[PDB]
RNA sequence: AUAUAUUUAUUAAUAUAUUAUCUAUAUUAGUUUAUAUUUUAAUUAUUAUCAUAGUAGAU
RNA sequence: UGCUGACAUGAGUAACGAAAAAAAGGUAUAAACCUUUUCACCUAAAACAUAAGGUUUAACUAUAAAAGUACGGCCCCUAAUUAAAUUAAAUAUAAAUAUAUUUAAGAUGGGAUAAUCUAUAUUAAUAUUUAUCUUAAAAUAUAUAAUUAUAUUAUAUAUUAUAUAUUUAUAUAAUAUAAACUAAUAAAGAUCAGGAAAAUUAAUGUAUACCGUAAUGUAGACCGACUCAGGUAUGUAAGUAGAGAAUAUGAAGGUGAAUUAGAUAAUUAAAGGGAAGGAACUCGGCAAAGAUAGCUCAUAAGUUAGUCAAUAAAGAGUAAUAAGAACAAAGUUGUACAACUGUUUACU
């Protein structure tokens, strides 16, 4: 990565935003998601809110 | 060439992505100034000197038991 | 500017031979020099200590704990607060002093992961 | 100076393929080579068998790597603490995957 | 030069010909026109050498006969000034020259 | 009698001697930090004989000092201060620039050498292993900028 | 007002012989940014020494910074006499020169380079010129011992920093002068109370 | 004599002008800030 | 001066090959030049580039 | 000339934004990237240090190391100046607020000690500009209780010998280069009269905060919608030449570029040369052309007396005789109008 992200919490209104996503663009998100991973680590069940 | 790959003029910048954004966003310790001292919470120690040094106050000063 | 008409100017004003002081240095460098090749520091010089102290970042002397190296999620558990509760001062300061040290070479870790 | 109109599907077309001095023309003066039986321009080297030779020259005719000594004796946790790893650039990545963007010479079909 | 051609000024050579006593003396602040509002007031008024203005006396209390130790310049007042010493006091002050 | 740097020095020498700290240990006193301090692998620049850490923001020198005293028992001579610059970053440029976190450093010079264990081979370690987490970048980076015919260009 | 101090000029063995500010020795001192190597025939330094030696400045070996505190003493090599010490010092000198200047593809050709051809380097710190210095330190000592009781010694800064006691270190002559491979005592701030360390061996051997 | 220069950055000059602190302190800064905020601005001031 | 060869006995010498023509210190701050000092630190043939095709006469 | 979106046409057209390239190899992959070598361009710069600015652009994540002396900030103090501040009743005012005074802020400025390294703390008392001339003096020839002679002329350093203290200490005399340039000095010319504001010893301390630190900065890394011939602060800025930072070159350094390869019709731009003419051109000598030292002499009419005119023009000597770098240097007179030096429509 070579990130230094995870030593702060920089951008947070932004992390905020990305991370609480509307539910109704939910299919919107994770399209995009399901296309990135290969097909033995992708899932079909619905990944649930904590 | 600056990237030996990109032969042709694509739209691509000399460096990064984009180079407008938001220029509203809080200063650090590196920009500004000459002058410009934001800090970083590290040094309310001691004392500034009249002629521009510092004198350490010890019974401010943060030990860890 | 230079010029067809442009006399050449005089020779510098030289000394004499009897008035001219002889320099401090009279011996300098040796003519026979050479450039040799680079000579790059070893660790064979080093005794680096087996208790350093700097090893207690580390775990077991390990750049990296593996997944067998690490404690198992159902083996552990945090302490519970009642169980806290009933322990001394100088037990607690100790208990958070460990805590402390393990979180920095979990860190130490987690960073370079 | 402007064109005055939209110009036609047609009169583009007749325009652009109309002409023989437009259009592509066959290489009809394709050739034999004689050291690999295979297709080459007329009045012209083969391109594999030239590549060959100047990689055999190549081979033969090489400036030997200058390997300094001391670099060369070094133990293996010496070299690791004095010449230790680092993170590459994006660019500097981009720029070591080669055969990305580095076209090698394709070999013609074998004559008949 | 031809600007040097209607250039008529006054010699004065009994003049003094070196700095005012600097206690007597008080920066001359400049605000070239504007006043407070920060709008040129008394138009035609701009900036020029960096001058002090000079307290000279001008009620002459004091009392008592004092000495004039010289008589300079003050960029401002078209008048001379003066730089009396009392006499007895021993104290130098300026005053509007006759 | 003596000049300052030389008291100084004689001090340091002193509480090295008694095995006490060998620097005027302040009054401040914080019984339970939260600060933890990341210790970094060595530079080329740097020698056996140093160390270098990631530390808090609003870690002092002093201070960082005195927690490698008393938490780990080490005794840092010298200590330099390395504040790190935070590069312009975005998810994506729909997103919002911000900064990255500006990153203390602290090198710190040690009387006796040390040198860090050898990093293990890819069979060895589960975690570290670079090739499954790049491969996994690198589809992703496939599948979403792939864009036409380039759906049926195999994988890499 | 007086301009120069002792610094200020290079000073032969009689100088110091009248003034004995220090013992008969030569200071080496690291560049903490670059890598680089200043010697001087002082404990302190300026930026004529400087330009004295870093005469032909390039990308690769680019100029330093006078900044106090990138710098730091390498090595601090005594010797039997000042005027010894001063031919030792010259003769570093003049390798140098012959490195930058005069002898310098050869130089070149014997450090280590990596891929795409140049110096190896991390960030502009290149970890070659110590190597050198080491190396040129050890070939002008040999020269000056040649050319030639106290016995001569060399406080290092770091045990580590030499290449080899076995490979190099032990020519003959080095060893029947009784050369004694010493290091700096690091009870201290050795880069703040470096200054003070250094009057501390000087004191020592005298 | 070429115009679209006319921006010429200088941070203190701007923090000065633009700046959070500018706008808090006066009264028509802060009703400013305030019309802003209502509006939903993520950014108030330089 | 290094590396061969070699008269010769390591080393002189003989021969070619390469490589080199620096450098260091005075002369009251700095710089440059000049001369002494230091050192092996060389004095003619013939080129080349630049100077608007360097400029000029021809062609 | 409806709006949003998509996609056409012009059109595979114009263009690829001052430019020097070659080769060999990385690498049987490279016009375009790296390395080596040759050539070239910049060089009072396309160099080296920097300021400001900025998507970190860096020789990068294992990252831009500071107790202080050619480190800055921070800090102490102020300028211009600012301020829901300030002062039965500070004054005034539809409200806002405004004013005056205080008070706190405000660097572009001021600010202790220091390589024979240096110590800031607490406490007790008590400088506009501008010049460095003359003259005089010391000195080498003359000549040798002369006249000339031309240079020397305040500072900074090592050396030697002393001398005083006992091998430091400091004084003392002794020798010792041209040109710049610099710092502390002194004495000194003019009118345009030249900032602010922040004790002393003595005693006792002083375990040394934070922050900038990369690279970029006459630019592809800021401003100009672009990797934009625009804009962008400072010190350096080989030598050889010269009055000079002019002009030539250019040691070292740093470059040779997001177009190449051919081709060089008409045609356009940017140059060079041109027979016989010689302004016949033309609105108009527009443009181009034209320089017989640049130094030293010598320099009219007129006139406000100011070599103003004037750098006069011509002419002269030093150089040159067929000619044989660049760069400064471009005639004279009448008239209208405006005295002048200046200002103005940033983009007719």
């Amino acid at each position: 990565s070579g990130s230094y992200q995870h030593l702060s919490n920089v951008g947070s209104r932004v992390m905020k935003r990305l991370g609480n996503r509307p539910k109704n663009f939910l299919p919107h998100s994770e399209k995009f998601i399901k296309k990135s991973t290969p097909e033995f680590m992708k899932s079909d069940l619905k990944e649930v809110d904590e | 060439l600056t990237r030996p790959w990109k032969k042709y003029r694509d739209g691509e910048l000399f460096y990064g992505l984009s180079k407008v954004g938001n220029k509203r966003v809080p200063l650090t310790t590196k920009q500004g100034n000459k002058t410009m001292y934001k800090g970083t919470r590290a040094s309310g120690i001691g004392r500034h000197t009249k002629f521009g040094g510092y004198v350490i106050n010890w019974k401010k000063v943060r030990t860890y038991v | 500017a230079r010029t067809k008409f442009t006399k050449p100017k005089p020779k510098q004003p030289v000394l004499p031979k009897d008035k001219i002081r002889p320099p401090t240095q009279l011996t300098h460098h040796s003519n026979n020099l050479r450039i040799t090749e680079p000579i790059p520091p070893t660790t064979s010089n080093l005794r680096c200590p087996d208790d350093h102290p700097l090893w207690q970042f580390f775990s077991n002397k390990k750049f990296i704990r593996s997944a067998d190296d690490l404690p198992p999620s159902s083996h552990i558990r945090p302490w519970s607060i009642p169980e806290l509760r009933h322990k001394s001062f100088n037990d607690l300061h100790s208990l958070w002093y460990n805590c402390l040290r393990e979180q920095n070479v979990l860190a130490r870790e987690n960073h370079l992961l | 100076a402007v064109p005055k109109k939209k110009v036609s599907h047609q009169k583009k077309r007749q325009k652009l393929y109309g002409p023989g001095k437009k259009q592509l023309k066959m290489i009809h003066h394709l050739n034999k080579c004689p050291s690999c039986g295979h297709y080459k321009r007329a009045n012209t080297l083969c391109m594999y068998c030239v590549g060959q030779i100047s990689h055999i020259w190549k081979t033969h005719t090489a400036k030997e790597e200058i390997k300094p000594r001391q670099e060369e004796e070094l133990s293996e946790l010496d070299q690791r603490v004095l010449y230790p790893g680092r993170r590459d650039t994006k660019y500097t990545k981009d720029l070591k995957d080669k055969d990305n963007y580095l076209e090698r010479r394709v070999r013609t079909l074998k004559k008949d | 030069s031809p600007g040097l051609r209607w250039y008529r000024s006054p010699i004065y050579p009994y003049l003094y010909k070196g700095r005012p006593v600097r206690a007597l003396t008080v920066v001359r602040k400049k605000h070239g026109g504007r006043n407070n509002s920060g709008k040129i007031t008394v138009r035609h008024q701009g900036g020029g050498h960096r001058n002090r203005t000079r307290l000279i006396d001008f009620n002459r209390w004091e009392g008592g006969a004092q000495t004039v130790q010289r008589i300079e310049y003050d960029p401002g007042r078209s008048s001379h000034i003066a730089l009396l010493k009392h006499n007895t006091t021993g104290e130098l002050s300026y005053i509007i020259a006759c | 009698d003596i000049n300052v740097s030389e008291k100084i020095y004689k001090w340091t020498k002193a509480g090295i001697e008694q095995g006490k700290e060998h620097f005027k240990v302040g009054g401040n006193k914080v019984y339970f930090p939260k600060a933890r301090i990341i210790l970094l692998r060595p530079n080329a620049k740097h020698t056996p004989y140093q160390a270098k850490f990631i530390v808090p923001k609003s870690f002092n020198k002093l201070d960082l000092r005195d927690y490698l005293y008393h938490i780990y028992g080490l005794r840092a001579m010298n200590i330099t201060t390395q504040l790190l610059h935070g590069k312009f970053n975005r998810m994506n440029l729909q997103t919002t620039r911000f900064r990255e976190p500006q990153i203390k450093k602290m090198t710190i010079e040690m009387e006796e050498p040390f040198i860090w264990p050898e990093e293990p081979r890819p069979d060895e370690n589960s975690f570290w292993d670079s090739t499954t987490p790049d491969n996994m970048e690198k589809y992703r980076e496939e599948r979403l900028n792939c864009l036409g015919s380039d759906a049926n260009k195999p994988g890499t | 007002m007086k301009v120069n101090h002792s610094i200020s000029r290079f000073r032969p063995a009689s100088w110091f012989e009248k003034t004995k500010i220090i013992p008969p020795q030569v200071y080496i001192f690291r560049n903490l940014e670059y890598g680089q190597v200043l010697y001087s025939q002082f404990p302190n330094f300026s930026q004529t020494q400087v330009d004295k030696l870093f005469v032909r400045p390039n990308w690769s070996n680019r100029k330093p910074s006078l900044r106090r505190d990138i710098w730091k003493c390498m090595c601090v090599v005594n010797l039997q006499n000042y005027k010894q010490s001063v031919h030792l010092y010259q003769n570093l000198c003049r390798l140098r020169y012959l490195r930058d200047v005069a002898q310098r593809k050869e130089s070149d050709k014997l450090r280590k380079k990596d891929s795409n051809g140049h110096v190896w380097y991390s960030g502009q710190y290149r970890p070659t010129y110590c190597q050198e210095a080491v190396a040129d330190l050890r070939e002008s000592l040999l020269k000056v011992f040649e050319n030639a009781a106290k016995k001569p010694s060399i406080y290092w800064e770091d045990p580590w920093r030499m290449g080899d006691k076995d490979k190099h270190w032990n020519y003959d002559v080095f060893n029947a002068l009784g050369l004694e491979h010493k290091l700096i005592q690091r009870v201290g701030n050795i880069a703040r109370e470096e200054s003070v360390i250094l009057k501390e061996l000087a004191k020592l051997e005298s | 004599k070429s115009r679209g220069n006319t921006y010429q950055p200088s941070t203190l000059k701007r923090k000065r002008t633009f700046g959070f602190l500018a706008r808090a302190k006066s009264k028509q800064g802060s009703k400013i800030l305030k019309r802003r905020k209502l509006k939903g601005r993520w950014f108030l001031s330089h």
